[PDB]
Parts: C-alpha cells; structure tokens; sequence
C-alpha cells in the first residue's frame, strides 16, 4: 500500500550497489541490496539469540544473558557455548547496523535529500562499536563486551562504573550527561513551540513563525530561527553519543584510576598549589 | 496518453518509469506538490513573506559580505549560465530565500533558491562567481516561471525547489 | 629539484613542514623527559655511568605476583 | 508409455535421474558397508601388527 | 512480464535443482549418521 | 517446448534400454555379493 | 505449479531462497557447534562409543 | 544453465561473490584457529596423533 | 540487456571456474585432512 | 544415442567431467590409502 | 544455440572412444591392485 | 584474459586489491605478533626447538 | 572508458605484478619456514 | 608502466603515499619502543647479548 | 580432436595447465618427500 | 576465438608437449624406483 | 592531468625516489641488524 | 612454436622469467643450506673456540 | 601562480634552510651523544 | 601493439640460446656440487 | 640482444641495477661476517685485555 | 623511448660494466679463497 501521492516517487536510481536487480519495495519498505543484506544479519543474529536463550536457564525476557568470553580467551574466538555465540551475534550486529545506515543512504539518494540522516545514526553506530569493538580490543579481550540482555546489560554498566570507584567525576561523562539532558530540554522546548502554533485556543488564528521566534527569545534572550534550532537538536543529540563514545574508551584504556583522582590535576595548578 | 509514468514491470511493489522527461513532468526526485496552494505566503501583518529586496529597503547586504549581484552563476556543466540581477528576502525570517538570475545567451530571467548555490572555497575567500552543481547552463532554461515579478507563490516556490532538486538524478541523463 | 614548487603552493607546504617538524620536535623531548636515562631536568647533571639504564632481566620470587589472582 | 516425457526437455529428465542414482548409490554403500563389516575386513588385513 | 511458457521453462530447473540439493543434503544426512547417530 | 510424441517415442527406446542395461549390471553384482556374503 | 512464477517475482523469490537457506545453514551448524555431542571441531574423531550422551541427575 | 546471467547481471553476482567467499573464509579460519585441536600458528608442528582431542 | 550469447559466453567461463575453485579447495582439503583429520 | 549431446557446451560438458573425476579420484584415493595401509608401508620401509 | 546434430555425432564419438580409454588403464589399475594387495 | 578488465575499472580494482591486502597483512602480522610462538620482536632469536609450542593431547 | 588495447598492455602488467608478488611471498615463507617451521 | 600516473593524480598520490609512509614508521617505532627487548631509550646501550629475550619452551 | 581446442583462447589453456602443473608437482614432491625419508637421509648424512 | 586451423597447429604443440613431459617422467619413475622401490 | 611526456618524466622521478629510500632504509636495517639482531 | 610469443612484450616476459628465476633459486639455496650443512660446516671451520 | 624562475629561486634558500638546520640538529645530537649516549 | 610472428622467430632464438645457456652452467654446478657432497 | 633495451629509459635501468647491486651487496656481507668470523677476528686481535 | 642505435650502444657499455664488474669480483674471490677457503 501507498500513500495518495507516494507513487509519482517510487523511481529506479539512487542505489549504490546492486543496480535495478534489488530496486524495489516489500509493501512499505524499501529494499536495495543493503536492504537484503539487513535482513539477512537480522534474522541470523535473531535466531542466535533465540538459541542463546534456549541453552541458557529461562526464556524470561528480562533475565535471557547472552555473556560474552572470559577475558583468557584474549581476542580469539571462545567455544560457542563459552561466549563464542555472543561472538557471532556482535559481527551480526555490526553488519545489521552498518547495512541500515548504507540501505539509508539510498533511500536519501533517491529523494533527492541530503545524507544527514545516515551520518546522524553513525553517530549511535560509533558508540556501539566503541563498546564492543575498540574499548574490547585496546583492553586485548572480546570479554571486555557487554552482555546481550536487558538487564544482564545493567549490571555490566554498573560493574564498570565501579572499577572507577565514582563514575560521576568521569569529566567526558559529564559532557555527555550534559548533551543527553540538554537534547531533552531543547526537544521540549522545539516540540511545543511548533505545536502550540499550529494549535492555538479554540477560535484563535493559528500562529506564525514571527510568534514563535518572539517566545523562543523570551524564553533563551535570543533567537536561534528554523534551521538553527533543528541544527542545534542535532548538535545536542549526535553530541552526546559522541561524548558518550569518549567518555567509556577513556576508561579503562587511558585511565585506570578512580575518576576522583583524576581532578588533582585542577587543585594542583600553580596559581594556587 | 499524457500519464507522467508507467510501471517498470506487473509485479507489486515495482518501480514507476518516467514516459517523459522527468524534470519537466516533475517525477521522482523532481516532483513537487502538485496540489500546493497556488497563493503567497504572508508575514503575521499580512504583507508578502517572500519578495525582491528592491520592495523592501529595510533590507540591506550585512557589510563586509560580498553583494551576489551582478556575479557570473556557474552551472553543472561548467558552463556560464546568467549573472544575478536581484536578491529575493524573506520578510519573516531575515534571510536571502532566492537568487534572481538574468539568463546568458537568453531573454529570461529565473529564480534560483539559495540551498543549491554554493561559493568557491565556500565563502571564506575569493567569492568572485557562484556554483550551482546540480543543473546544466541548457536546463537552466527550463526553470519554472513566476506568474509575477514581485511575488511568488508557495506552489511557485515548489516547483522551482523541486527543478534543482531531480537535478542531481537527471541532470547529466538521456532521460529528457 | 625545483619542479615541487610548481606542484604543490610553497606557502602551504611551508606552513606543513614546520608544523610537522614542530610537533615532532615537542613529540621527541616529552618522551624523553618521561623516561628515567634522559629525564633531564632533574637528572642532567648525572655522569653518564651514573644515569639510569634499563633491566637485561627483572626479578621475581615465585611467592610473589604483580597481580591479584583470578580467572 | 512414452507420452509421460512429452513435456519434458531431455537435460532435465537426465539430471534428475542422474541426481537420484548418485545419491541412492552412495546411500547404499555406505549403509552396506557398515552392515556387511567390509572393508573392515580389508583394513584388518593389511593393518600393521 | 514473464509468460507461462517461460514460467513452465523456469519450473522445470527449480523443481530440478530443488531436487538436486536435497540428494545432496540426503547423502550429507547418511554420512552424518553412519558417523554418529542422532536417534 | 519439451518433446513432440515422435522424440518421445524414441527417447522412450534409449529410456527402457538404459534401465534394463543398469538392472542387468546390478543383477551380476548382487548374484556376485551373495556368493561372497549372504545376508538372510 | 509454474504459475507461482506469475504470482510472484523470480528474480527475487531465488535471492529470498538463497537467503533463507544460508541463514538456515549457518543456524544449524551454530547450534551443532555450540553442542557437546557435536562439536565436531573439537571431537569429530571420537567414535559413537565415545562420543557426548546427555542425560538428567540419576535422581535418587 | 546460462539464462540465469539474463536476470542477473554476471558483473555483479561475480563481485557478490568474491564479498561472500572471502567472508566464509575469514570466519571458517578465525573458528579453527580459536579452538584447541586446530590452533595451527601455535601448536601445528604436533602429529596428529599428539594433537588435542575434545574429550572430558 | 545482454544478449543471451554473451549470457551463454559467460556462463561457459563460469561453470569452468567455479569447478576450478571447488578443485583447488578440494586439494586444500586433501592436505589439511593428511596432516590432521577432524574424523 | 549421440543427440543427447545437442545444445550443450562442450568446454562446459568436459569441464564438469573432468572436475568430477578430480573429485572422485581424490575421494577413491584418501580412502584407498586408508584401507590398504599405503604409503604407510612404503613409509615405514624407509623411516629410521 | 549449443551444438548441431552433427557435432553431436561427431562428438559422442570422442567421448566414447575416452571413456573406453580411462576404463581400459583404470582395468589394468585395478588387475595391478589385486595381484598386489587382494581384498576379497 | 585480459577481456576481465571491460567488466570492471581497473583504477577501481587495483584501489580494492591493494586495500585488501593492506588489511590482510596486518591482520597476519597482528595475529602472529600476539601468539606465543611466533611473537617475533621479542623471541625472535630463539632457535627452533627453543620456541614455544601448544599443549598436547593427554597421555590417556 | 578502456579500449580492449588498452585492457591488452595492462593485463600484461597484472599478471607480472602479481607473479612478482607472488614470487617475493614465496620466498618471505621460505625463509620463514627455515627460521621457525609451523607444521 | 609510466601510464599509471594517468590514471591516478600524482598529487593525489604523492600526499597519499607520504601520509602512509609516515604513519607506518611510527607505528613501528612506537610498536618497538613499547616492547622489551627493543625499549631503545631506556636499555639501548645493553649489548645484544645482555637485551631482553621473550620467553622459550620451558617444558613445564 | 583438435577442434576441442576452436573458440579457446591458447594463453589460458597455457596458463590453466601451467597452474595444474606447477601445483601438482609441488604438491607430489612434499608428498613423496614425507614417504621416502629424503631429504631427510641426505640431511642426516651432514650433520654434527 | 581459435580457428580450426589454429586448432589443428595447436593440438599438434599440445600433443608433443605432452609426450616429452610423459617421456621425462617415465626416466624420473625408473630412477626413482631403481633407488628407493615402493611396492 | 598528465599526458605521456608528464606522466614518463614524472615515473623517473618516482622510480628513483622509491629505490633510493629502500637503498637508505636498508642501510638503516643493516645498522639496527649489527646493534641487535632480531633474530 | 615461436608463434606462442605472438601478442606479447618481451619486457614482459622478460619480467615474468626473471621474478620466477630469483624466486626459485633463491628458493633452492635456502633449502640447499637447510640439508646440506652448508655455510654451517663453514662457520664452524672459522669459528673461534 | 608560481613560475619556474620562482621555483628555482626558492629552491636556493629551501635547500641552504634545510641544510642549516641539519647541520645545528647533528651538532645537538653530537653534544648529547657525549652527555650520555644511548646505545 | 604485442610481437609480430617475425620478431617472435627472432626472439625464440636468443630465448632458446639463453636457456640452454643457463641450463649448462648449471649442468656444471651440479657437477660440482655431487662430486663435493652426494646426496644419495 | 641489443634489443631488449629499446623503449627503455636508461636512467631507470641505471636506478634499479644500482639498488640491486647496493641491496645484494649488503646482504652478501653481512652474511658473510657471520660465516667467515670476520672482522671479529680482526676486533680480538687488537682489543684491550 | 631509447631508440635502436641508443639501445646498441647503450648494450655495448652495459657488457662491457658487467664484465668489468665480473673481473673485479673474480679477483675479490680469488684473494678470498685464498685468504679462508670455503670448501
Ligand atoms: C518502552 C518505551 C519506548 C517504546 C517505544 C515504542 C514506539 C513504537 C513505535 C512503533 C508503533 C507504530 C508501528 C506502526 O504503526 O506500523 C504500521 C502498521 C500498519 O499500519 P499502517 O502503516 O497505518 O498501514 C499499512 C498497512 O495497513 C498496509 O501496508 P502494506 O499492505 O503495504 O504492508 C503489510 C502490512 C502488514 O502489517 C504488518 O506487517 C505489521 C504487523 C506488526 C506491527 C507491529 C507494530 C509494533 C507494535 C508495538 C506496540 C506494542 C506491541 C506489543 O503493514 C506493514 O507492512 C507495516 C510494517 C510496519 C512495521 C513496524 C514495526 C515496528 C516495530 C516496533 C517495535 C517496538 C519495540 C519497543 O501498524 C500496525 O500494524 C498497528 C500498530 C499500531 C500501534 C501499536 C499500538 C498498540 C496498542 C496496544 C495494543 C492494541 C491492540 C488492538
Ligand atoms: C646518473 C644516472 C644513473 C646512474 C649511473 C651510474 C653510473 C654511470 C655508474 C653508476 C655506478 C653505481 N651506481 Mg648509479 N646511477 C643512477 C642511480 C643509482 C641508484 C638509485 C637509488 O637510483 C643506486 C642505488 C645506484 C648505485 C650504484 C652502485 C651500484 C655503483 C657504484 C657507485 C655508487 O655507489 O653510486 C651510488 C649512486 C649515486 C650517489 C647516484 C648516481 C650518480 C653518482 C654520481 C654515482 C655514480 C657515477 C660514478 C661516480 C661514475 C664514475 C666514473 C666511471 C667509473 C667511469 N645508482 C642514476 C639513475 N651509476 C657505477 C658503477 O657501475 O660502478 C660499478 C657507475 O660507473
Ligand atoms: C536448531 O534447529 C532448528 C533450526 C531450530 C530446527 C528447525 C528447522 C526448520 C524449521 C527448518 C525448515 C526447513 C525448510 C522448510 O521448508 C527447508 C526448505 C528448503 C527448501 C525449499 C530448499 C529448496 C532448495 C532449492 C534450490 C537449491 C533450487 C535451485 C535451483 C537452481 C540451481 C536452478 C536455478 C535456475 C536456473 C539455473 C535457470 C533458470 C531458467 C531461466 C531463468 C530461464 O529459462 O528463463
Ligand atoms: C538401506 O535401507 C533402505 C534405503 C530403506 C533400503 C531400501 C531402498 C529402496 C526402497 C530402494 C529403491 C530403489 C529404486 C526404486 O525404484 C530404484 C530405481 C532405479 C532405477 C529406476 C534405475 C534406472 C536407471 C536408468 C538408467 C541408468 C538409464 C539410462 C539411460 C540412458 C543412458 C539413455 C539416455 C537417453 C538418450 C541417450 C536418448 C536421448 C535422445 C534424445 C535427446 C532425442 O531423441 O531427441
Ligand atoms: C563452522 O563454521 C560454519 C561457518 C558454521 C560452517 C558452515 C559453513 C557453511 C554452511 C558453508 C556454506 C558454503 C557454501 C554454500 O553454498 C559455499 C558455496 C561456494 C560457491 C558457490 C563458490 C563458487 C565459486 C566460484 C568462483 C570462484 C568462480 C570464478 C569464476 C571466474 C574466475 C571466471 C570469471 C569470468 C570471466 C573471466 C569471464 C568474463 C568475460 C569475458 C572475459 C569476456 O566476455 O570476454
Ligand atoms: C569408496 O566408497 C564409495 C565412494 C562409496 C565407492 C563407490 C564408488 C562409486 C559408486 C563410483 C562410481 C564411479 C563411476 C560410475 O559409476 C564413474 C564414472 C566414470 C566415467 C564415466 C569416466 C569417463 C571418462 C571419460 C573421459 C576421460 C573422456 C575423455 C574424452 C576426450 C578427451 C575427448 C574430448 C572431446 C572431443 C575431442 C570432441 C571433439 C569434437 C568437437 C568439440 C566438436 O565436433 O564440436
Ligand atoms: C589469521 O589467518 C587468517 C588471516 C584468518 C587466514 C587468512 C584467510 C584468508 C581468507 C586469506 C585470503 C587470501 C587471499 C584471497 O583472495 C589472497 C589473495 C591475494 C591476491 C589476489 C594478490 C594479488 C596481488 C597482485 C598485485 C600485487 C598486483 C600488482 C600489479 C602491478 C604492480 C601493476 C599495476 C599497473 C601498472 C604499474 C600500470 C599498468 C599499465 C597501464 C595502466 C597502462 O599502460 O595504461
Ligand atoms: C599423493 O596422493 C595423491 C595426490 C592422491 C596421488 C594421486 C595423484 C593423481 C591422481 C595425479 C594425476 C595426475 C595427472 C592426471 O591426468 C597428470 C596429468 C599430466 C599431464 C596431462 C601433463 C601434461 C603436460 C603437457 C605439457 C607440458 C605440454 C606443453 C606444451 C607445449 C610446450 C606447447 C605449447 C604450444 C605451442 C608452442 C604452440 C603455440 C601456437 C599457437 C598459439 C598458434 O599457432 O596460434
Ligand atoms: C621515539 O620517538 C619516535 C617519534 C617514536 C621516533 C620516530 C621518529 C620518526 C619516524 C621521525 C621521522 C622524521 C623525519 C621523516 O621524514 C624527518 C624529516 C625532516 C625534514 C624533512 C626536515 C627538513 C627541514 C627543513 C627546513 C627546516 C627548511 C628551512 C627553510 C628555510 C628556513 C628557508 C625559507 C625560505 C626563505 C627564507 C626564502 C624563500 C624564497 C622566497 C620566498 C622567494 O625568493 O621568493
Ligand atoms: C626442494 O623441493 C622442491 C622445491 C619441491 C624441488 C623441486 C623443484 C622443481 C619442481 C623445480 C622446477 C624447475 C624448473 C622447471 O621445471 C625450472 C625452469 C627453469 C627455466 C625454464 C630456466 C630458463 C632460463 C632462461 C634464461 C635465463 C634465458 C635468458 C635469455 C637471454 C640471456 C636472452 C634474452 C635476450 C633477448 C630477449 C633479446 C631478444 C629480443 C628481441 C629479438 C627483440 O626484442 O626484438
Ligand atoms: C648467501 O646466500 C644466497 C643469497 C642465497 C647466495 C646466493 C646468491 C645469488 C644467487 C646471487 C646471484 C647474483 C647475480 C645473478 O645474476 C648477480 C648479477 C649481477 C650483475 C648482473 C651485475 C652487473 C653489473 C653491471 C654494471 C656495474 C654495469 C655498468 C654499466 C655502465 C657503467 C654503463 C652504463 C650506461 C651508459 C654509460 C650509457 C650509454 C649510452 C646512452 C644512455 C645513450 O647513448 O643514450
Ligand atoms: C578460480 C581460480 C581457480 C582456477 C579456475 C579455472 C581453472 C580451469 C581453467 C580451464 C581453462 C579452459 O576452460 C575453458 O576456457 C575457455 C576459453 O579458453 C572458455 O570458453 C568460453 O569463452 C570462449 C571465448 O570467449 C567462448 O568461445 C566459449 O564459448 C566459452 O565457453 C570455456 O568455457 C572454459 O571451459
Ligand atoms: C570431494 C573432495 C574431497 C577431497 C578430500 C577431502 C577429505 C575427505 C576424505 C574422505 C576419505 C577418508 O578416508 C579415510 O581416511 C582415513 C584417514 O584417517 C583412514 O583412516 C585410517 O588410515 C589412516 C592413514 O591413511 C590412519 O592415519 C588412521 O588412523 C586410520 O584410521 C580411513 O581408513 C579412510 O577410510
């Protein structure tokens, strides 16, 4: 099914592999060879999972755990029933992602946009890949990961939290902290300017963007306009995975203290020694 | 038969082929919203939000920018296409919404919106002509016209964003 | 062997090389200030059988470990 | 009973049948083998003391 | 679009491959459990 | 489109002379199997 | 039976076959793989004699 | 038979191909030299009747 | 598109080195299975 | 008997033969030497 | 397209004559074999 | 035969022939770098009989 | 876009640089396997 | 063999080639540097026969 | 028999039967060389 | 690709080829088992 | 772009440039080789 | 059989023997050294005490 | 843009710029070497 | 471009000359080396 | 044989038969100091007790 | 390229280096040989 004026759209052109042979929708979705591949990586990655929750104790959702190696199997890879699976379902993983923004970045094409959308997701592919791929690799283990499971995962992140004593003072940390925070704020703030515009007090003309750009400069004493504030959402959000990135391959790699620690630095400048 | 398109193939989900020339018959990447308002935008007090800068004189070029006016429009094709006659302004928003171009070895004048010209060294030096990758100097030609010299309308306004827009997809194509 | 200054904008490849042998420069005296034999500030009065050199082979007890035990 | 290859291109009939006859061959020598202790037999033959 | 005596012409080589590989992967089966049974 | 009933016909003959060639063949081994080793 | 190639796309009913059948494969062998009676890396020369059987706790 | 290369470009299956072999290759090592009877760089020069077997 | 000559032309390279692959790594095979079996 | 050659490819006809053949020789081979203990044999009369 | 009638004939007589060859050299192979090593 | 380079830009072939070998080498180099025995930079002077090997199978 | 002369010489080079590799390879195995043997 | 530089831009090639060349060499030395035997800074003046030596075989 | 040979190009003929000789030859020497003891003999005739 | 008539030159080359290395081989395996015989 | 005459005069350059760093980088591993052998 | 030369470079050829020429003799000598004992019967001529 | 004459000129001060300092750089590792040398 | 059947004849001589050439100078070397050390 | 050398450029023939010789040459000493125990020989007879 | 008479007068000083090389060398191993004999 389409929408009412979807098909004057639906051309050949844009692909960047594969040519006409995959050019073609499934009801919705586009295909492209990028969407093949997609769905290739998606469905083995699945259906590993599924059999790391058979072999493992309970089918709970909550409490499946996909753990990856110890850390002695260094950067080979381990026996399957040993983290070897959490092994295959991570290169899943990364072809799934990297498919998606590539199948992305035909669709752009053939719209005739620009590429933001997929450098925007690479942004989260980024951090993903800082977890299991670059931060495992400069520790020289694949069992530095963390493990498949939706809360398996937070004990992970608060065990690694605690090998650095307090977190909290990790200073690419608080960046991100900032960016994520911020991002919510700013998207607060775009979302009910446009809708309370476009939805005034009954019997009242709906407004204009002169009305928007005055309260948006009552509210931060000055005025971003249309393009800056969709910029600057970008900024704040691809912002703060990037710093999210940071402030994990800092840890561990480049310092292995507590983040308290880290501070004598500002106490110690000689102005004030 | 007058149809825009025609199916590649009988199967579901297939593409659409352009029986003309797409840029023209707006297909694809080139389409516009064809049931678009055929009226100009207004500021909050009622004037027209989108007008050339010589109806308004309390617009005026930032000092220190370089003035458009009367720069050489390189097109795809490295061809020299027009020189800019005027500047179009939005009166809601303080901005440059479109160039006005004076066509070379032509009688017409276009418009030209500002997202598909670029600077040499993107404006920090030399600023000396404008680059407009996605049509040829011919195409340039075939951009729509405005019903009017000091207005445009919002389905104006698509038509002519949609033109460059299919550009960068049919520009450089026997399609036509 | 001027034929380079027509291929590449001497102003550019000007600025390039001393960047270059700038960073370099700092790159080289840092490691060296970091190391024990060449950590000259502190230690550049030392005579040159006196300055540090580092083990042929460190030293164990077999009782004794770097690291905690584990896994 | 000829008429059964009518609609049929040739090739296909003699890859299908060629396809099946490998594979109900190799089926039953390697069945048979395990049945009938042979080449076991033969290993034990000539296997070193 | 494909006629339905290239449709017949198509069917004719995927019921033969179809056939083909489940031969092999029969003989592949044979080989698996004369080497360790599975029932 | 495959065989006319004249192709057929004789491809038919190479059909049933190629089966009973292969049984023949296989008879000769079987008859040399049970001499070796019977199996009932 | 030909007249599903009407019904559908050929061209790209194989590649959905082709997909499904190597995600097919390399699921079953990733299974076996992770086994003990079948991790055939490891053990594929053990004769049947020898190899893995599992089995629940004698349950006395 | 050769109408396949009618509906499939043989230019591009080709490359596909090499993409996929190369994949399987690379996977099919890195499995064998992670386990203990098949880590050839470290123990390769073993006879085969001195090489690990996953018994226990 | 292409002719079905050149289809029929490149089907012939195909087939020819495709088995010529299956050879060498069925030789690869005979090699790794002489210095250490898997069964 | 011959006609059943008719629109096939020689080149494709001798290059499946001969790949089969290949593979069978192999296959007779490996397991012949497993069975008849040779080259051990040969192998064993040499060694020191 | 693929070969005529008559390359057909002409080539089934080569690989007749091949055949017949492989399994002559493959019958003395094999008489060698079992003079050497018998295993029935 | 040289036909092969119609199919395919040959200053786009040697582009991707070249990458892939770059990365292979390393990744061999990397991968012999970290093990035991072929850890070069520092054992590389041992002789032969010197250098590490895996354990072997269990006497029973 | 290469003419079939062009594909001709160049090929002509593909094979030498390969075969040139090919040969410096052999030889960095050789003397690797002398130095330090992994079967 | 000359024709290759019409394919690829010299000045592509030689920025190409010298960032390459660059990075490898520090890469060796720092790969160097962070190793034992090689540690040139603080151990250059051992004798080769006084440098660090990567563990052998140590049949225990 | 010749006729076998039409519509081949004779280079890769060339090349395919050098490729299959060359590995079939090297292949056979580090073969045999493992069954026969040599060089392993010669080897230790000249040794300390 | 060939003619006939470069078929029929050709073959004649592949022939001979053939035979000197046959040749060759046969001297190779008669020294070889006059050295070391296998059976 | 080059034409011929550039792109061979370029090629002299290159080529000799090339060699006479892997001349003075063997010098460099003849040097490091006499302090410390690798193997 | 000159002929076979037909369509190629002599650079080429000339090229493509001398690689395989180093290549296998240095080959060769590499494993010359290995079996025969030789520089090491040399070296340990020389060698001092 | 740059002409050959200008080329050439520079040439002359990047080369006797270049040389300068190398000649203070072996001076400087000269002195060090006598302060305390590292191999 | 590529060699003429003319210069391929020509060629083919120094081609011919210089393999028999390194052929016999290492005839010679082999010579030596069985009389210094026979290998078997 | 003159021949071989047309198309050539004789500087790059120059180039690369001098890095040959420069690279052999190297090798060929160094490897040769190893077997022959010189100049070691030549250091001990003129070293301090 | 080098032309014909170029590449005959470029052989001719190219044999005559080499053989002038080759005599040095042969000098080189006659005074080594008779210095420390090998064999
Ligand atoms: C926790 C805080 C944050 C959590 C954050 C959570 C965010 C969730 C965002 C996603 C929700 C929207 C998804 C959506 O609308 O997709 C379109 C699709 C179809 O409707 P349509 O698009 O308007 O019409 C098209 C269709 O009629 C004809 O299209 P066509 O013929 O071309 O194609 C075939 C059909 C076949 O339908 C399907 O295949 C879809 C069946 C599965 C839908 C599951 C939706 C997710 C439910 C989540 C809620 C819960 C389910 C339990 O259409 C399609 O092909 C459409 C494909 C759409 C694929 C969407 C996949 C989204 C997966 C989301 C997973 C979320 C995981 C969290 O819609 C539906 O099928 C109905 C979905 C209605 C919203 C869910 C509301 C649930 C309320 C509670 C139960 C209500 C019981 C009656
Ligand atoms: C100039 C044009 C040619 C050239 C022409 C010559 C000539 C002519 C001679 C050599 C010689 C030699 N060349 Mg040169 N050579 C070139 C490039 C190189 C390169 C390189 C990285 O490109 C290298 C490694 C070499 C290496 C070598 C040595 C194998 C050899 C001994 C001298 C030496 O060490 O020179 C190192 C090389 C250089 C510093 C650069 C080349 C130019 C300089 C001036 C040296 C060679 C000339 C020499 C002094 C001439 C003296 C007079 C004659 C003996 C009558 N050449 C350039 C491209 N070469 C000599 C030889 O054969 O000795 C047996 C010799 O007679
Ligand atoms: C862990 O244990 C768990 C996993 C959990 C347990 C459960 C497992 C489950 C549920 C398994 C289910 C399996 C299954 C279910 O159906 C499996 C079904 C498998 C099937 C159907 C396989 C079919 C294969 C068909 C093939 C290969 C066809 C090849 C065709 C060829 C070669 C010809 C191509 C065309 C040519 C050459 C020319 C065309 C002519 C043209 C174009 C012309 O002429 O124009
Ligand atoms: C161990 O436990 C379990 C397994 C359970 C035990 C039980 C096992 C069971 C139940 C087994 C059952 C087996 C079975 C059942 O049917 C087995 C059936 C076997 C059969 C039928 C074999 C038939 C072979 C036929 C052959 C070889 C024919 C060759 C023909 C040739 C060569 C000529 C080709 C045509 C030509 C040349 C003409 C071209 C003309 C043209 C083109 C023209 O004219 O145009
Ligand atoms: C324990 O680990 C796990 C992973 C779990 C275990 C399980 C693993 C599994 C399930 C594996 C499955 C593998 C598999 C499945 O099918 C594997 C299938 C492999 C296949 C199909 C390989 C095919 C290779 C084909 C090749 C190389 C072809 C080469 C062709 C060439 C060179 C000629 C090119 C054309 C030319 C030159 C002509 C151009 C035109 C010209 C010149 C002109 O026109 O002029
Ligand atoms: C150990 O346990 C288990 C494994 C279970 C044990 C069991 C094993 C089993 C069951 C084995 C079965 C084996 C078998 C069958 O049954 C095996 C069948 C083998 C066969 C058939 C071999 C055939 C060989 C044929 C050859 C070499 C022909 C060469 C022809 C040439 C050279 C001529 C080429 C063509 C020309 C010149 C045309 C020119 C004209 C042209 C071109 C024109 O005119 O156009
Ligand atoms: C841990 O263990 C793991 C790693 C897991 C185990 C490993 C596993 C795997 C999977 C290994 C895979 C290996 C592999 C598979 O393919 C390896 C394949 C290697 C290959 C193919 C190498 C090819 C090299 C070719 C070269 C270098 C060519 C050079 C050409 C040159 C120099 C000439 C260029 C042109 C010029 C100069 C100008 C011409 C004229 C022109 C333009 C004109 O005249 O116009
Ligand atoms: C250890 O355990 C296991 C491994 C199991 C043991 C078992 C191993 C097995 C089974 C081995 C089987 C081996 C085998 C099987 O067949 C081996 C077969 C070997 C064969 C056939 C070798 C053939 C060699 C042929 C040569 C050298 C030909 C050279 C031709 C030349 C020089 C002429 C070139 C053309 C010219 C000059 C004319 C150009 C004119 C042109 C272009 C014009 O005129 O246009
Ligand atoms: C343990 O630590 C680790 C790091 C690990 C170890 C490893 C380290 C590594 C890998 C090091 C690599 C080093 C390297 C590699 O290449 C180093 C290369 C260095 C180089 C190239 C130095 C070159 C210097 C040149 C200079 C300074 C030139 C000055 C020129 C001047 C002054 C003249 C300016 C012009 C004038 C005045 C007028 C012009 C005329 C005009 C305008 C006119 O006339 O118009
Ligand atoms: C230890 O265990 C294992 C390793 C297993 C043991 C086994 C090893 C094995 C199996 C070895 C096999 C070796 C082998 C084969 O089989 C080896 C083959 C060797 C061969 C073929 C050598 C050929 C040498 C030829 C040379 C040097 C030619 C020189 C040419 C010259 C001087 C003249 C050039 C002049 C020209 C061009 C001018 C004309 C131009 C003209 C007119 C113009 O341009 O017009
Ligand atoms: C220890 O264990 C292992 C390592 C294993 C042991 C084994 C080692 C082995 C196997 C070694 C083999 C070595 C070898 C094999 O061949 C070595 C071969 C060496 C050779 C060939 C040396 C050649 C030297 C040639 C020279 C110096 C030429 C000089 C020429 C000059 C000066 C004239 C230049 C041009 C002019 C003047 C221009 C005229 C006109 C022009 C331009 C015009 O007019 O235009
Ligand atoms: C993947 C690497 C491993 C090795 C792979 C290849 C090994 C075997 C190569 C055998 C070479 C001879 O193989 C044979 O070559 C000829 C051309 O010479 C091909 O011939 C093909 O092209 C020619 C000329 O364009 C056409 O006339 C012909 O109709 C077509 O089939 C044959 O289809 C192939 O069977
Ligand atoms: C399709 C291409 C296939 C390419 C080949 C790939 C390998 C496949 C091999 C299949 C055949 C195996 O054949 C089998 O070999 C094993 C090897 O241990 C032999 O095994 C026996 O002999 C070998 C020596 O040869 C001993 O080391 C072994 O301890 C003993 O059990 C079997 O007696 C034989 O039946």
């Amino acid at each position: 099914a389409m929408l009412s004026f979807e098909k004057k759209y639906r051309v050949r052109g844009g692909t960047l592999i594969g040519g006409d042979l995959f050019d073609f929708w499934f009801g919705p979705f586009y295909v492209g060879f990028f969407g093949v591949t997609t769905i290739f990586f998606v469905t083995l990655g699945t259906l590993l999972c599924v059999w790391g929750a058979a072999m493992g104790p309970t089918w709970n959702l909550w409490q499946i755990n996909i753990a990856p190696p110890d850390l002695k199997y260094g950067l080979g890879l381990a026996p399957l029933r040993e983290g070897g699976l959490w092994q295959i379902i991570t290169l899943c993983a990364l072809g799934a992602f990297g498919s998606w923004a590539l199948r992305q970045a035909e669709i752009a094409r053939k719209l005739g946009m620009g590429m933001h959308i997929p450098w925007a997701y690479g942004g989260a592919i980024l951090a993903y890949t800082t977890l299991v791929v670059i931060r495992p690799f400069l520790l020289g283990a694949w069992g530095h990961g963390f493990p498949y499971g939706i809360f398996s995962h937070l004990d992970w992140v608060s065990n690694v939290g605690y090998q650095y004593l307090h977190f909290h003072y990790n200073p690419a940390h608080m960046i991100a902290v900032t960016f994520f925070f911020t991002n919510c704020l700013a998207l607060a703030m775009h979302g009910s300017l446009i809708l309370s515009v476009t939805n005034p007090p009954k019997g009242t003309p709906t407004g204009t963007s002169e009305q928007e750009n005055v309260f948006f400069r009552d509210l931060l004493g000055y005025s971003i306009g249309a393009i800056g504030i969709h910029r600057l959402g970008l900024f704040l959000a691809v912002g703060a995975a990037v710093w999210s990135a940071i402030c994990i391959v800092i840890s561990g790699p480049f310092w292995t203290q507590g983040w308290p620690e880290w501070w004598n630095w500002w106490l110690n400048l000689p102005i004030w020694k | 038969s007058d149809v825009k398109f025609v199916p590649a193939d009988n199967y579901n989900g297939s593409p659409i082929i352009p029986t003309g020339n797409p840029m023209i018959d707006g297909v694809g990447p080139a389409s516009w919203a064809e049931d678009r308002r055929d009226e100009p935008d207004l500021t909050y007090h009622g004037s027209h939000k989108i007008v050339p800068m010589r109806l308004d004189p309390t617009f005026s070029i930032a000092k220190g920018d370089p003035d458009p006016r009367g720069l050489p429009v390189i097109a795809a094709d490295k061809q020299v296409a027009g020189t800019v006659v005027e500047l179009w302004v939005n009166r809601s928003e303080p901005q440059v919404s479109y160039y006005e171009v004076q066509l070379a070895s032509g009688e017409r004048r276009v418009l030209l919106p500002t997202g598909y010209v670029q600077w040499p060294n993107f404006g920090l030096w030399g600023n000396d002509k404008l680059l407009v990758k996605s049509i040829t100097a011919a195409q340039f030609a075939n951009v729509p016209a405005t019903k009017r010299d000091d207005q445009i309308t919002l389905l104006e306004e698509d038509k002519i964003c949609a033109y460059y827009a299919g550009g960068h997809m049919y520009a450089f194509a026997e399609r036509s | 062997m001027h034929r380079i200054w027509l291929m590449y904008d001497p102003r550019r490849v000007m600025v390039a090389l001393v960047g270059f042998l700038a960073v370099l420069a700092l790159v080289i005296h840092f490691v060296l200030l970091s190391s024990q034999r060449y950590s000259w500030i502190e230690n550049g009065t030392l005579g040159a059988d006196q300055a540090p050199v580092g083990a042929s082979a460190p030293a164990a007890a077999a009782e004794m470990s770097p690291l905690p035990p584990g896994r | 009973m000829h008429r059964i290859w009518m609609g049929t291109d040739p090739h296909i009939i003699m890859s299908a049948l060629g396809s099946f006859l490998v594979g109900a061959v190799l089926v039953m020598h390697i069945w048979a083998y395990g049945q009938f202790n042979w080449p076991a037999t033969l290993k034990a033959k000539y296997a070193t003391p | 679009g494909m006629t339905e005596e290239e449709a017949r012409r198509f069917h004719g080589y995927m019921v033969t491959g179809t056939l083909g590989y489940v031969v092999v992967a029969s003989v592949a089966h044979f080989l698996a459990w004369s080497w360790r049974p599975w029932f």
